[PDB]
């Protein structure tokens, strides 16, 4: 709770911020990890083993 | 040994006992009338148990001489078609007696006596196998219903409605009686089993069929003659409307099933497009006129014309799905429609009004009524799991096999049927309250809760397992499908 | 309001909170459990599995109609 | 007092009935009508049994149901042409 | 204040006919796009021959005569 | 919220809108309740014990065992 | 164990609605949540056993309707297709039940809401586990009844009742179409069971006489069934009910309209695939309708300002995508996208409801902004949902939408090109309005009021567990189920889905097309995101064009007011029928015309005739 | 106010009575004549022709001659 001009904004609890940051970080890491594995495949640079 | 004699004599004893009882003993009159009705209902239920479902021959046949040469005589018998009609017409009477339980002090003994004479006359209608005596008990119902409409009407309009109903019934009745007389003179007798084995010249089939249609179409209002039903129905007591819609509307269809669809197989085929045309527009017109009605009892009364005209599509399809599925609709309609008029009767007894404008927000003051009213709203709009859907769908599959166009037009009936059925419920039950108009409320009492219970049980029991009713009719409705056919 | 406390409804009304809803809740579970037993026993009897499972499945503990309809030529 | 068990019906065409003039002997007419209804119901139940056979052939076989249930499907569709009081295809019984 | 006879059924910047014209134009967009798709004739520009299956296009396995 | 005991000791509104009887007494039945309840009991007894015990006489059963017999005699 | 899957929600509803006065607002929630959760775990064992164990179960209880041959018994059919719908419907229902425990914490009539949710879940389970066409119809109309009941759960409102009645009318037209289709099915095969119909669906090659027209028997039935599918799935013909149906509670939007009951049409098309495969004419209609619906919803949803209404058009677009994915005769991809969408759209609705509930029920995006710092969890969750929805690479929405688009490209036919074009433009539009919703609600400078910000509280535990589970689903489930459902030659579906050898283009969808086609959705999504950012976050706000150009104002009104459907359709059909009810049928046919020639209009001349007898 | 009976309004009651006493409200104008001669005389004929032609086309498809529906 911080008041600038009358209005106050209740600071969120630690549990919410930690969970949101963790889920976002998991999403980003998963996207990059998938881009490492089959990123060239969707780009068309290399087939899995077709050719 | 339970036969048709005792079932018919029970209302006779019930009406005679109350005939010679002092009117000051109001309690005894009600108890004896209710006991007689319940005993008759149990007698009918027992008659169901011992009903053979493998023979097309009429069962529990009884004979009583009428003319000295046995030309015409009292032949009583039931089959798979008229058994459930007898059960329904014996089951509806105790409910009608229980409706006027609180206010019975003003009606007197002439109320229960009239209803018991009604039950006596309607039981014999569904049991008669003689063409002439079927007409005698066919038009004997007018006097008790005339008395019920006139003596215990709501407003001064009761004189007009009774006159109109009586005149229409008479004009149908005598034009049918001329045909019955012509059949008697030519054939020689009036026994149904003999009239079903006599070849009629093709020229005489059309005239006799038209004459029979004149009387039956009035009691199953097709298109030109559904103007007596709304007025006579609205100007009727709460129990009076149950009889008019529950049973009195089932004479026309039963008359078609018993004396028209078989005695003239060739005439029925020729007039099949005519019946399809009248029934298709009746479903479209009536289900549409229902939207612009403002009276609570004049909306449900218009929900019966669409449903009953959907039945005549099923009967004239002439197949097991059609004819067999049309019977379930009338049993379902006899329970769903008669339960809706109980719901309206509940609202009218407390608040002496019927306009939908005065009603609204009852969901917050009468919750048990709202739950019960909603359930019968679902049944009236052909929901699966209800007895109406089984009959409604079986008729559609019975008419699609004969004509795809008539099954398409009749399918819009459930489109419009689901429109006003829920839209009425939204107005009456849902919404905000109007304390300016009406402010005192009372939910369903012990009688109303108990009265609706057999309707609730008998509507889902037929809706989830209709095999109990269906298997008792297939032997009797299959012999009805083909009579002149031999291949 | 003041009058909605005088209206009986099956659902319970607005902001319904009985003094002994904990005990009633425990009873309702036990009633649901008792009525679910015959349904489970009925289901294990009328169920048919034409195909043997790839791996041992838990339904083989109670169900016994496994690989029974393989002779479909003699079905009724 | 009916005997315990299933109903018993004589399975034979009632003698005396002639299709030339059906409205000649009334009792033979109703007996013939009942008999014809009985064999139409027999045909209906035979078609239902064939339908059950097709139903359990489709489920047991699976993907291969096109070649294994061909023999049953054509029998069932041949037996559903003359079912009875159905489409305009009416059996000449 | 007597009630109206039709007192049972009771986008303000547009009229019924003008909005119907707008709807007709919107649906004519779809119709014109469909006509353009027809004019493209993608069927004649397929880059591969129709797939051919063994055993006479799987006639027996598809319910054909044995 | 999930631990505090409720405030409504008894459900709001009387069932069927009938005041509870005098303490140490019972709800006196109306003149119609007993005949209607014995009728409703006898109906259930007759239907449950009668429909389930009547023989399976039907045209979908005799015809079934006649078709099942003629379907194998053709072979 | 399989009857328990279907009947636990029914028992929970029957307890919480009949004896809710003894359980209160907490016991009624516990009963329904526990029953649906046990049904969900039982569906998990059902998935481990039927879909993975490859042993379907067929269970018949008792005959329902027994005519001469109109047999529609009480049968349940659990195959690979049914089990996927089970693990979707029941899991989403359990999560919505858990969500509503905290959402309906101050509403008075919470027990009835949970009873309605349980009965809806029961009806949906009867729909998906249907062996016949009538049990399927039973569920198909019970689901409509439950949606109608839940839409006006606040009966005091007038807009809720209007939306509910409109939804019932549209679903009733759909039910009429479905009933005609079912009647057609029985006239051909003399059965309504799925096994017999699908076994005998290839032999009939005859023609019928339908409404003075000679049509093909199978094609007519397929078109009639697709009419019902359009009615329930809110397709091009009948879709106006879905945007208006948002007047109900947010959990109603998340379950009743996002995950389930809009995928009912897609499920019915996929299940009836062994019948739709033999009517090539119907597939063209399905493809055209799906493409039109997707593009129209995408165009309509870009100018809405209501938070809940924007998501409804996203659901409509996704359903259109599934529909014309079924139209290319690739039902595996359709069900895959259905299951994918049932995760990241339920998540979107739940997060939007969490924002709305904390914002004192403020639903306008013009009056929210700068909520990212205040609502960290919900902002992250809506970010995940939006990224999945737009089809961000290597995410749940990427493994299905991209496959659908590339499949539409390789369907070298007239119908396929139209669907490909509309589905390509709809990707750009979807990206635009999804990113506009994300930007306006969370990242723009604050436009709300002081009171809304002062009273702020993020989602508590009961409203956060379903969110987190849906986030994990929308992160990983698409990748996990990519191989089993849309793999090459997979036998996961077994006999659930039939694709004829002639119309099989799954192999060419992967390696027969330039790599540019496989990157069109990503490029269009990036373009839409850039356009949304440049029009919302930083712009001169040239809206003065909307105040000086007459065409721009009318163009803005066209997209905002649902392409002028509600206004035009009302005036030209509903008002016309209301006039047709009174001004003719009641006013002239039966008012006095029968009376004047009847017994008292002119027949009362007997008074002017009997009195003359004195002569 | 110890009565459950509604406090009926003059405007609503009169409006309902007028809506129920419409039997005596015809003037036999061209609108009523055209309306009853079209939507009560032509639509039934169109429908009857529809069913009759449907039966005829069903008959011709099977090769059987048309049935005399008169
Ligand atoms: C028939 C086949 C389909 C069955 C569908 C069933 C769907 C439910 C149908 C009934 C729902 C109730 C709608 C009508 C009543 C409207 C709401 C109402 O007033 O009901 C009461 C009574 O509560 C109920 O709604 C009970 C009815 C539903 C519970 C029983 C359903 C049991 C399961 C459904 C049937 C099982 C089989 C279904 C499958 C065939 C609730 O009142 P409150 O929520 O407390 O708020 C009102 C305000 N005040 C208290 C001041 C009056
Ligand atoms: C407190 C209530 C609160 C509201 C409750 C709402 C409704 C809840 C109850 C739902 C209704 C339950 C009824 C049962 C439906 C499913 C079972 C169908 C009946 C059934 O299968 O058994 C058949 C009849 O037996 C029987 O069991 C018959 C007994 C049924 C008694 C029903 C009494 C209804 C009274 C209606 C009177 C009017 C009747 C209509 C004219 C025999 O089966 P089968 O033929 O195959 O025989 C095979 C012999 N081998």
């Amino acid at each position: 709770g911080i008041t600038y001009k009358g209005v106050t904004v209740h600071t969120p609890k630690t549990w919410h911020t930690v969970t949101g940051k963790g889920l976002c970080a998991v999403m980003w890491f998963w996207i990059l990890y998938r881009a490492k594995q089959d990123g060239p495949v969707v780009m068309g640079w290399r087939h899995p083993w077709d050719g | 040994y339970f036969n048709l004699s005792g079932l018919i004599l029970c209302p006779v004893l019930g009406s005679i006992i109350l005939l010679f009882i002092p009117n000051s003993r109001i309690r005894l009159i009600r108890l004896i009338g209710l006991c007689a009705s319940l005993i008759t209902f149990l007698y009918s239920l027992v008659l169901w148990i011992q009903f053979d479902s493998s023979t097309a021959k009429f069962q529990f046949v009884e004979s009583l001489r009428w003319l000295p040469y046995e030309n015409i005589n009292f032949y009583l018998g039931i089959d798979g078609i008229s058994l459930f009609f007898v059960i329904l017409t014996t089951f509806l009477i105790p409910i009608c007696i229980l409706v006027g339980w609180s206010g019975m002090r003003s009606y007197g003994k002439e109320y229960i006596i009239a209803f018991l004479i009604c039950e006596f006359l309607m039981i014999a209608v569904f049991c008669m196998l003689d063409l002439l005596l079927f007409y005698v008990f066919f038009e004997s119902v007018l006097i008790p219903m005339f008395i019920i409409i006139g003596v215990w009407g709501s407003r001064q309009r009761k004189i007009k409605a009774a006159y109109q109903f009586f005149l229409y019934t008479l004009l149908g009745s005598l034009f049918m009686l001329l045909a019955i007389l012509l059949i008697l003179f030519q054939t020689g007798t009036t026994d149904l089993q003999i009239l079903l084995t006599t070849e009629f010249s093709e020229r005489r089939q059309i005239f006799l069929w038209i004459a029979f249609f004149a009387s039956f179409a009035v009691k199953v209002p097709m298109v030109p003659v559904h103007i007596w039903l709304p007025e006579a129905h609205v100007e009727a007591p709460t129990a009076g409307s149950v009889i008019l819609a529950g049973i009195l509307l089932k004479f026309g269809t039963y008359g078609f099933l018993r004396f028209s669809i078989p005695m003239f197989p060739e005439a029925t085929l020729c007039f099949t497009p005519f019946i399809y045309t009248l029934s298709a527009i009746a479903i479209i017109y009536t289900s549409l006129t229902t939207l612009r009605q403002i009276d609570l009892k004049k909306i449900i009364a218009y929900s019966s014309v669409a449903h009953m005209n959907l039945v005549t599509i099923g009967m004239f399809s002439l197949n097991i799905q059609g004819i067999g599925g049309s019977i379930l609709l009338m049993l379902s309609h006899g329970l769903v429609s008669s339960a809706l008029f109980l719901c309206v009767g509940v609202l009218y007894d407390r608040h002496k009004t019927r306009l939908v404008r005065y009603y609204g927000g009852l969901v917050s003051t009468m919750p048990n009524f709202s739950t019960i009213f909603f359930f019968f709203t679902l049944a009236n709009m052909s929901l699966p799991g209800t007895s109406s859907f089984i009959g409604e769908f079986l008729i559609l599959v019975g008419a699609f096999q004969r004509n795809s166009l008539v099954a398409t037009l009749a399918a819009l009936g459930m489109i419009l049927g689901a429109a006003y059925s829920l839209w009425l419920y939204n107005r009456v039950v849902s919404g905000n309250l109007k304390p300016d108009f009406l402010h005192k409320f009372s939910d369903l009492n012990g009688r109303e809760v108990f009265i609706f219970i057999p309707f609730l049980v008998g509507l889902v029991w037929m809706g989830v397992y209709p095999k109990v009713f269906l298997d008792c009719m297939h032997t009797s409705v299959s012999n009805l499908v083909q009579h002149g056919k031999f291949h | 309001g003041d009058f909605r406390a005088k209206v009986w409804s099956m659902t319970g009304g607005p902001n319904c909170r009985p003094k002994h809803w904990r005990r009633n809740t425990a009873i309702a579970m036990f009633g649901v459990f008792l009525v679910c037993i015959p349904i489970a026993k009925l289901s294990a009897k009328l169920e048919q599995r034409p195909h043997m499972p790839v791996r041992p499945i838990p339904s083989q503990i109670w169900c016994k109609n496994f690989g029974t309809k393989d002779d479909y030529e003699k079905e009724h | 007092g009916r005997k315990k068990g299933l109903p018993e019906f004589e399975e034979s065409a009632p003698d005396g009935f002639d299709p030339e003039n059906p409205y000649k002997d009334p009792v033979a007419m109703v007996e013939m009508r009942e008999h014809i209804v009985r064999e139409k119901w027999i045909q209906i139940e035979k078609a239902k049994i064939l339908r059950e056979k097709v139903k359990w052939c489709y489920r047991v076989e699976g993907v291969n149901h096109y070649q294994k249930c061909r023999h049953l499907v054509q029998q069932y569709l041949d037996s559903t042409r003359g079912v009875g009081w159905g489409k305009d295809h009416r059996p000449i019984s | 204040k007597p009630l109206s006879v039709n007192d049972e059924l009771m986008a303000d910047t547009v009229g019924k006919y003008e909005a119907l014209a707008w709807l007709s134009g919107g649906l004519g967009f779809f119709v014109g796009l469909g006509l353009l798709a027809v004019l493209n004739d993608k069927a004649s520009k397929v880059p591969f021959t129709p797939r051919v299956y063994p055993y006479d296009n799987l006639r027996v396995e598809l319910g054909g005569e044995p | 919220r999930w631990a505090t005991p409720g405030h409504e000791e008894r459900p709001k509104g009387y069932f069927m809108n009938r005041t509870p009887p005098a303490p140490g007494q019972s709800r006196k039945w109306e003149d119609w309740e007993l005949p209607c309840y014995i009728t409703s009991f006898l109906t259930i007894v007759i239907l449950g014990v009668g429909l389930n015990a009547k023989p399976d006489l039907s045209i979908e059963t005799w015809a079934h065992q006649k078709a099942l017999e003629r379907l194998e005699m053709e072979k | 164990m399989y009857l328990l899957i279907v009947f636990l929600p029914l028992l929970g509803s029957s307890v919480a609605g009949f004896f809710g006065r003894f359980l209160g607002s907490e016991g009624s929630a516990i009963m329904t949540t526990t029953c649906v959760s046990f049904s969900s775990i039982l569906s998990l064992i059902a998935f481990y056993e039927v879909a993975l164990g490859a042993s379907a179960c067929y269970l018949r209880i008792a005959p329902w309707i027994s005519s001469e041959m109109f047999d529609a018994s009480w049968g349940f059919l659990f195959d690979s297709l049914t089990v996927v719908m089970l693990i979707v419907v029941t899991f989403i229902s359990s999560l919505v039940h858990l969500y509503s425990i905290s959402y309906m914490s101050e509403d008075p009539h919470s027990p009835r809401f949970m009873c309605y949710l349980s009965i809806f879940t029961f009806f949906m389970l009867m729909l998906v586990t249907g062996d016949n066409f009538l049990q399927l119809f039973l569920g198909w109309e019970g689901v409509g009844l439950a949606s109608y009941l839940l839409i006006h759960f606040w009966f005091t409102r007038l807009q809720a009742d209007k939306a509910a009645i409109k939804a019932m009318l549209v679903n009733r037209v759909g039910d009429f179409g479905l009933a005609l289709g079912i009647l057609g099915c029985f006239t051909l095969f003399q059965t309504v069971d799925f096994s017999t119909i699908f076994a005998c669906a290839s032999v009939p090659r005859n023609s019928w006489i339908f409404c003075n027209m000679r049509l093909n028997a199978i094609s007519l039935i397929c078109i009639l069934l697709f009419i019902g599918a359009v009615g329930k799935s809110a397709q091009i013909g009948l879709h106006t009910w879905l945007p208006d149906a948002m007047e109900g509670p947010t959990p109603v939007s998340a379950l009743i309209h996002a995950a389930t009951m809009v995928t009912a049409g897609v499920f019915m098309i996929a299940r009836c695939s062994p019948l739709f495969e033999y009517s090539p004419t119907a597939l063209i209609v399905i493809t055209f309708a799906g493409a039109m619906t997707s593009f129209l919803a995408a165009t309509t949803g870009i100018l809405q300002n209501d938070l809940k209404r924007v998501i409804a058009y996203s659901t409509c677009s996704q359903l259109g995508y599934m529909i014309f994915a079924c139209g290319i005769s690739n039902y595996s991809v359709s069900v895959f996208h259905l299951m994918n969408h049932a995760f990241f759209k339920a998540l979107l609705f739940l997060s939007a409801g969490s924002v709305i509930h904390a914002m004192s029920d403020e639903q306008d995006m013009r009056k929210m902004g700068g909520l990212a710092s205040s609502f960290p969890l919900t902002y992250a969750m809506m970010l995940i949902g939006s990224l999945s929805l737009i089809g961000f690479p290597f995410l749940t929405g990427f493994y299905s939408k991209d496959v659908i688009l590339e499949l539409a490209y390789t369907k070298y036919t007239i119908s396929g090109n139209f669907a490909f074009w509309l589905g390509s433009v709809s990707v750009l539009f979807t990206s635009y309005y999804s990113f506009r919703l994300l930007f306006l609600t969370f990242l723009v400078p604050t436009n709300s009021f002081g009171r809304d910000i002062s009273r702020c509280h993020d989602a508590p535990i009961p409203m956060a567990i379903p969110l987190i589970l849906l986030a994990l689903g929308s992160l990983f489930v698409g990748y996990l189920a990519k191989d089993m459902m849309i793999g090459l030659g997979t036998n996961f579906w077994a006999n659930s889905l039939l694709v004829l050898p002639k119309n099989e283009i799954l192999a060419e969808s992967e390696f027969a097309a330039p790599t540019i086609i496989k990157l069109i959705p990503i490029l269009f999504s990036t373009l839409g995101a850039f356009v949304a950012y440049n029009v919302n976050l930083v712009a001169d706000q040239f809206q003065r064009a909307f105040q000086t150009s007459t065409f721009c104002n009318r163009l803005y009104s066209f997209f905002n007011k649902r392409w002028f459907f509600d206004q035009v359709l009302n005036d030209f059909l509903v008002r016309s029928f209301l006039r047709f009810g009174y001004e003719v049928s009641f006013e002239a046919l039966d008012k006095g015309a029968i009376e004047i020639l009847g017994p008292y209009g002119i027949s009362y001349t007997f008074r002017r005739l009997a009195e003359r007898i004195s002569q | 106010g110890g009565g459950m009976e509604t406090n009926k309004n003059k405007f609503i009651e009169d409006w309902g009575s007028a809506r129920e006493n419409l039997e005596h409200n015809f003037r036999w104008t061209r609108r009523n004549f055209a309306l009853i001669g079209i939507f009560g005389i032509a639509l039934p004929i169109i429908v009857y022709k529809g069913i009759v032609k449907d039966f005829h086309m069903q008959d011709e498809d099977a090769g059987r001659p048309h049935r005399k529906f008169l």
